[PDB]
């Protein structure tokens, strides 16, 4: 299950996961392929802000996706 | 350049621009920022995700 991830630079940077897998998780494979701080990760699907507290399966995140990475407070 | 937006996306920053389902951003300019679009909308003008909105003209 792979899934696709919106870098506000211009990157599609697609990691690995599992449905059973949390989104704090989510953020460290991140943080350990683009080198990008979680508490500096904003994850955004389907016009809600993902629980670093929450899985996938949560907001019902399925393979080929898209999510989307923003910064907090974004001037650009 | 006029697009619409169908989905619910909420403005989470001050920058941001809330974005729901049959709303139409006034003249839509795609952003330096991949995905990111600014455009006014509620007459705010902020920017938002380009997986929310889609151009119509």
């Amino acid at each position: 299950m792979q899934i696709f991830v919106k870098t506000l630079t211009g990157k599609t940077i697609t990691l690995e996961v599992e449905p059973s897998d949390t989104i704090e998780n989510v953020k460290a494979k991140i943080q350990d392929k683009e080198g990008i701080p979680p508490d500096q990760q904003r994850l955004i699907f389907a016009g809600k802000q993902l629980e670093d507290g929450r899985t996938l399966s949560d907001y019902n995140i399925q393979k080929e996706s898209t999510l989307h990475l923003v910064l907090r407070l974004r001037g650009g | 350049v006029d697009y619409i937006v169908e989905y619910d996306y909420d403005a989470v920053h001050d920058d941001e621009l809330t974005i729901r389902v049959g709303e139409i951003i006034r003249n839509v300019k795609k952003l330096q920022e991949e995905g990111w679009l600014e455009g006014e909308l509620n007459g705010r003008r902020g920017m938002f995700p380009d997986n929310f909105v889609k151009e119509i003209k």
